[PDB]
């Protein structure tokens, strides 16, 4: 069992991987959100002694380890290797050591990124590592070269894993699939890896920069030398905005395949969705300073930028538009993951209707580094990335392990991060546009009712995370107990109003889509003969 | 392009009447109720003759039932089921309604 | 044609509860802080 | 006999899509002239008042 | 084609018992049903047409919904367990935390009140700060 | 030296792993794997030093 | 190359022929996941 996993060549075997170290690290970053808002709960040092490094420390590890470790893995690395050779019939996706070697060289990054966190002092730069901030001169030691180095690891991670996955739907495809009939998913990681592909040189190059300022003497971003920092706000958030694009387009593939299974009608305007999917990725790039209207960009620049940001509010409204439209008309059956589509459809158009009202160059003066940019993001990102991620799994666990899940536990489960997540993400709206800043460990004590509603709602949020814990270990355990009696749901799809029960036994898996036909844990090398379609 | 009713009704029947055994009877039915309209009465004439060619009762009443879930008052499952009253005699299905009666 | 009752009756006796619940819904949905504002001591209650 | 009954789902999205518009229209209604047109008469009373304590 | 009747014993209230019967004695009614089905449809009686209607579409195997009649009331009973048991923890390491801040009291946040008002601050919103007792 | 053909026979009559097939494959494979060694053992061995704050002595 | 398939054989653990109880794995893992912030404050606080 030494080769199968650690000299692992096939995808399935790094996609699980890919999921366990994502999973772990998303626990990791829980801990620190909970520590965060529970420092964040009452005004005065609480749980910190002082202590306002620690606390920023904190708030760089939750945010690199929720983004670059546990959304970014599973999304991309755990479905892409396990669905996209899967769902496009390909037997093991091309180059397979460099899909080994992303995934190998991601837990490593989560080391020199627990170290950096050890080391000294720790970062306390924020997740933008903004100079002269981090530079030598405010922050001394060995930290932010380790946090930046984890972010060197995994962005060759990324990057290598965008390499494989363009080539994989590109090359490999079966003998029916022209790129037009392809699926959804397999498009949404297509055009990720390609925003992947194209975002990850700048961040190299920035974060390079700042490392070869931090330790070479050359001024890149020293004032004292020349050198300006606004250039590093430019490369960072080049990459950035492309980024959060990148996080939020699997789930863009996810909810199409659930809404499209659990409706019982398919996608409306499917070529749409292509289109759409690769609007928002060639629109990202050209938007992305809007996160620095303060800086004292130009009145045309800001002018252009707003409008640029504006446009893409259009395809994803198609998006979700025609999300709506295969939802309306069919059948639904209203499992755990309709349950988070549903609820990634409204608790999304909220967050993307914040990041409209966000959009603007002359509103964003009184919002910038409020709790009100956090609301926009941590609405989009927590809902759209892990009500994604939650309507995945409990989507393709079924299939993928051959073990059914509790399926109580998993609607108790969604309620409960549903009215956590909205207790801890809507009153942040309120602290921004009364003010209060961002970053803080410590804020003036008119703002402590609404961070104690907040903190109240994070300890919903980790009971839900803990009780999902358990259901992985009930699902372990009990999986094929769960499928012999009545504590799951055997088949996604019911049968139609006409269809009789041993007409449906006959023909018990009705996808437009590989990987439910697919065996219980699939075979190891699947694929003998390659899969035909018309 | 887009049929008609009356196309859709020519296209329904000649399905219906060359349906050979049951899982054709109950696809044919299926993606014959799958659409934005109630078929026609001869529609739903073929289709109670392909279940009973295909000897099999319980199709033959899931099409009253899909009726009265399809159409849009209950006063159309009136006319509908009163149209088809001497099918239904002759075949001798029931409705759901009078063969659990609650 | 038109057998039976209308379509703008046999429409509104769907939606007329439906819009009643919505708002219910998304009444509790956004206007949940406000039993927390109620509740509190800055309400000098 | 019968006569040809088609189409309710087209009635049914446009019925739906007009009255969500009048619903969010109500809502938006509502916010703007009741909440931002309050706000708004309270500064500008204020504003007055105090020009004319300035006279 | 077959004899003359399924007898009650092993036809009727066939919606109670058919997921208790067992699979050989299902496969036996299934196929004696079979080949009562192509006589004249007039020929069947009524717990035999009951049996026939609920072994193709009744509420058993495929057509078992998502939740089974006592699940909606575990999983609101759940949610609601969980919202209790998660503001008792958020008690708990409440209790086990740091002191207030010194201006946290109605007697200091009155003065603070006294100040803003000399000052004049937020005159048409509210520049009461009192929130705490 | 054209050894393409008799190296192709060597690799495809083997039940080795693909980096052992070559005669010389242990003359590269055990000096790599004893400086792999030490060089993932001493970097992690360094790192107590870091977080203690114990800088390394300039002698 | 060929391995063995079925229900368990997709994931590295061991749930099944087990000594000590997959819980203990299963839990100590999540624990230890949620536990490295918090020896990081105490390290961080010690300082
Ligand atoms: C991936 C994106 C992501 C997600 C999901 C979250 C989720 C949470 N975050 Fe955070 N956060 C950021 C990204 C994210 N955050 C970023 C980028 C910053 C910026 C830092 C800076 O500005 O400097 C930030 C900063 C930030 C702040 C602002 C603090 C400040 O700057 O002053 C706060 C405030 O409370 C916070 C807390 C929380 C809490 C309580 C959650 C809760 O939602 C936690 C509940 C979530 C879960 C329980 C997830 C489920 C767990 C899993 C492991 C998924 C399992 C599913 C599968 C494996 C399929 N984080
Ligand atoms: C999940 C990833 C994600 C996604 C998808 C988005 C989506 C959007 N974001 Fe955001 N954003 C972040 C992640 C994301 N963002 C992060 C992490 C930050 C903080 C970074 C930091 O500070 O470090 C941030 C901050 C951020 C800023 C910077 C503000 C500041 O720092 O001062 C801005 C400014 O324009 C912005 C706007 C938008 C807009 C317009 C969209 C749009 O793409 C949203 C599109 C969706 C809709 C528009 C709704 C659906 C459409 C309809 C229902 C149709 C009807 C709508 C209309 C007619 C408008 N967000
Ligand atoms: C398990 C049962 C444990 C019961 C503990 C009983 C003690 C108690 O009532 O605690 C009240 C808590 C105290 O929380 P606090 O007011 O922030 O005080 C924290 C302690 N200091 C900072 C002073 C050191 O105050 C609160 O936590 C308020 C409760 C949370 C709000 C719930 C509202 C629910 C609305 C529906
Ligand atoms: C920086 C990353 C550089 C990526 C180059 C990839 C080239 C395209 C490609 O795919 O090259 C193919 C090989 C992988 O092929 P394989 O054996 O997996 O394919 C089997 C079927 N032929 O790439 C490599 O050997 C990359 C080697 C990386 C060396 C360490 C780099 C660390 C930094
Ligand atoms: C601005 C308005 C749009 C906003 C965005 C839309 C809302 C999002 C949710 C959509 C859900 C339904 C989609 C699926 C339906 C479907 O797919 O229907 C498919 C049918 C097919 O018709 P066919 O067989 O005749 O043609 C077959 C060949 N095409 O086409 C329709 O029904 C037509 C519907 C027309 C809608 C007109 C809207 C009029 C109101 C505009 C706003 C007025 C505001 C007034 C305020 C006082
Ligand atoms: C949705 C269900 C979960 C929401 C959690 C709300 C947190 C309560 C809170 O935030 O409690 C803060 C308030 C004000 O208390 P205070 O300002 O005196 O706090 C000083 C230190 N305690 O307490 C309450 O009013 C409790 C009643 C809130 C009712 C919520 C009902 C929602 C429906
Ligand atoms: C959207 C509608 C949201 C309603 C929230 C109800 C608040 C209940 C409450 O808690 O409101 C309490 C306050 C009263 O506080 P006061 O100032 O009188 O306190 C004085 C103490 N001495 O009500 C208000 O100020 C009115 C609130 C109006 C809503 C403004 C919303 C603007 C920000 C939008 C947030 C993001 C929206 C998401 C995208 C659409
Ligand atoms: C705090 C802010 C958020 C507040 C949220 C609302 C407050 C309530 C919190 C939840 C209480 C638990 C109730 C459990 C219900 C139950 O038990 O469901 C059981 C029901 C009925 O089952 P049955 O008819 O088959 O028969 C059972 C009896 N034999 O099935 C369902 O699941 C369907 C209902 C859920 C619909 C999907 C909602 C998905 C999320 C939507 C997101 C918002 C979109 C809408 C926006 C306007
Ligand atoms: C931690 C305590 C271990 C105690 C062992 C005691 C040994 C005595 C003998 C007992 C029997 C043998 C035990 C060894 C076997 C073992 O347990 O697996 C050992 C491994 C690590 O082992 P290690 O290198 O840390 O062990 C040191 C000694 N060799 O654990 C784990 O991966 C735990 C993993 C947690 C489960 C994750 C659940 C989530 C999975 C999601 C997958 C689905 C993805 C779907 C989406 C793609
Ligand atoms: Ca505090
Ligand atoms: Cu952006
Ligand atoms: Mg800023």
């Amino acid at each position: 069992m030494v080769q199968r996993w650690l000299y692992s060549t096939n995808a399935k075997d790094i996609a699980v991987l890919y999921f366990m170290l994502a999973i772990f690290s998303g626990m990791a970053g829980t801990a620190m959100s909970l520590i965060i808002r529970l420092e964040l709960a009452a005004p005065g040092s609480q749980y910190l002694h002082g202590n306002s490094q620690l606390f920023n420390v904190l708030v760089v590890g939750h945010a690199v380890l929720m983004i670059f470790f546990l959304v970014m893995p599973a999304l991309i690395g755990g479905f892409g290797n396990y669905l996209l050779p899967l769902m496009i019939g390909a037997t093991d996706t091309a180059f397979p050591r460099i899909n080994n070697i992303a995934f190998w060289v991601l837990p490593m990054g989560l080391v020199c990124l627990v170290t950096s966190t050890l080391v000294e002092s720790g970062a306390g730069t924020g997740w933008t590592v903004y100079p002269p901030l981090s530079s030598i001169q405010a922050h001394s030691g060995p930290s932010v070269d380790l946090a930046i180095f984890a972010l060197h690891l995994t962005s060759i991670s990324s990057l290598l894993g965008a390499i494989n996955f363009i080539v994989t739907t590109l090359n490999m495809r079966t003998n029916g699939m022209t790129m037009h009939k392809l699926p959804l998913f397999v498009w949404s990681i297509f055009i990720t890896a390609f925003l992947l592909l194209l975002s990850l040189p700048v961040l190299s190059a920035g974060i390079t920069m700042l490392l070869l300022d931090r330790n070479f003497n050359t001024s890149f971003f020293e004032v004292s030398g020349g050198g300006d920092p606004i250039l590093y706000e430019h490369l960072f958030w080049f990459f950035g905005h492309p980024e959060v694009y990148i996080l939020i387009i699997p789930g863009f593939g996810i909810i199409s395949h659930v809404v499209s299974t659990y409706s019982k009608k398919p996608v409306f305007g499917e070529i749409s969705m292509v289109y759409a999917m690769a609007s928002i990725g060639l629109l990202g790039f050209l938007v992305w300073s809007h996160h620095m209207y303060i800086v004292g960009l130009d009145a045309d620049t800001r002018a252009y930028f707003t409008s640029a940001t504006m446009i893409i509010a259009i395809p994803t409204g198609i998006k979700i538009f025609s999300w709506l439209a295969t939802i309306h008309g069919g059948s639904i059956r209203l499992a755990t993951p309709m349950l988070y589509a549903i609820a990634f459809l409204f608790l999304f158009t909220m967050g993307g209707l914040t990041g409209v009202a966000l959009a603007n160059a002359s509103l964003d003066v009184a919002f910038h580094d409020t709790y009100y940019v956090v609301g926009h993001f941590h609405y989009v990102l927590s809902m759209g990335a892990i009500f994604s991620l939650f309507a995945g799994y409990y989507y393709w666990s079924p299939q993928i392990l051959g073990l059914n899940y509790n399926e109580k536990l998993a609607q108790i489960q969604f309620w409960l991060i549903f009215i956590g997540a909205n207790v801890i993400f809507f009153p942040m709206h309120f602290l921004g546009i009364n003010g209060m800043p961002r970053r803080i460990p410590d804020y003036p004590d008119a703002f402590a009712g609404w961070n104690y509603v907040a903190s109240i709602g994070s300890f919903i949020a980790t009971l839900s995370l803990f009780l999902f814990i358990y259901i992985l270990y009930d699902q372990l355990v009990n999986g094929l107990n769960n499928k012999v009696n009545n504590k799951s749901v055997i088949y996604n799809k019911a049968p139609d109003f006409v269809e009789s029960n041993t007409i449906f036994n006959l023909n018990t898996v009705k996808s437009s889509s590989i990987e439910f036909l697919l065996t219980s844990p699939p075979a190891v090398h699947s694929f003998n003969t390659p899969a035909v379609q018309s | 392009d887009e049929e008609t009713f009356e196309e859709f009704t020519a296209r329904y029947e000649k399905e219906f009447d060359e349906a050979y055994d049951l899982f054709e009877v109950q696809r044919v039915l299926n993606n014959c109720f799958s659409y934005d309209l109630v078929p026609a009465p001869a529609v739903i004439e073929k289709a109670l003759r392909a279940a009973r060619r295909v000897n099999d009762l319980p199709t033959a009443i899931r099409v009253f039932e899909a009726l009265k879930y399809k159409v849009e008052n209950e006063d159309q499952y009136k006319a509908y089921l009163d149209e088809l009253k001497d099918v239904r005699q002759e075949l001798g299905v029931p409705l759901k309604e009078e063969l659990f009666p609650s | 044609g038109r057998i039976g009752e209308s379509w703008v009756i046999t429409e509104g006796r769907r939606l007329i509860p439906e819009i009643f619940q919505w708002s219910a819904v998304l009444s509790v949905c956004l206007g949940w802080p406000g039993a927390v504002y109620f509740f509190s001591k800055a309400r000098k209650a | 006999t019968i006569a040809p009954i088609t189409g309710t789902i087209k009635r049914r999205v446009i019925m739906d899509i007009v009255l969500g518009f009048s619903l969010g229209g109500v809502m938006a209604s509502y916010w703007w002239w009741g909440f931002h047109m309050d706000k708004i008469n309270k500064r500008e009373k204020f504003y007055a008042e105090l020009a004319e304590r300035k006279k | 084609a077959q004899t003359h009747a399924l007898s009650n014993a092993a036809v009727m209230d066939l919606q109670s018992r058919w997921e208790n019967m067992p699979s050989t004695e299902q496969q036996d009614i299934v196929s004696k049903l079979s080949e009562r089905q192509k006589l004249p449809w007039a020929q069947l009686t009524e717990p035999e047409k009951q049996a026939v209607w609920y072994i193709s579409y009744g509420e058993w195997g495929p057509r078992r919904p998502v939740l089974n009649k006592g699940d909606s009331s575990f999983i609101a009973k759940g949610v609601a367990a969980g919202l209790l048991f998660s503001v008792g923890l958020f008690a708990v390491v409440r209790m086990a935390g740091g002191q207030d801040a010194k201006t946290m009291n109605k007697e200091w946040q009155l003065k603070s009140d006294e100040y803003l008002k000399s000052k004049n601050a937020n005159p048409w919103g509210g520049y009461s700060q009192v929130q705490s007792k | 030296a054209n050894k393409v053909i008799q190296l192709q026979k060597i690799f495809q009559s083997s039940t080795k792993p693909l980096w052992w097939r070559h005669p010389r494959s242990a003359l590269y494979l055990y000096p790599f794997y004893a400086i792999f060694a030490v060089a993932v053992v001493t970097p992690l061995l360094y790192i107590p030093n870091a977080i203690r704050g114990i800088k390394a002595k300039k002698a | 190359v060929h391995f063995k398939d079925g229900v368990y054989e997709n994931i590295p653990f061991k749930v099944k022929g087990r000594k000590t109880p997959y819980a203990l794995s299963h839990f100590g893992f999540f624990a230890i996941g949620f536990a490295v912030p918090f020896v990081a404050c105490y390290v961080q606080l010690k300082k």
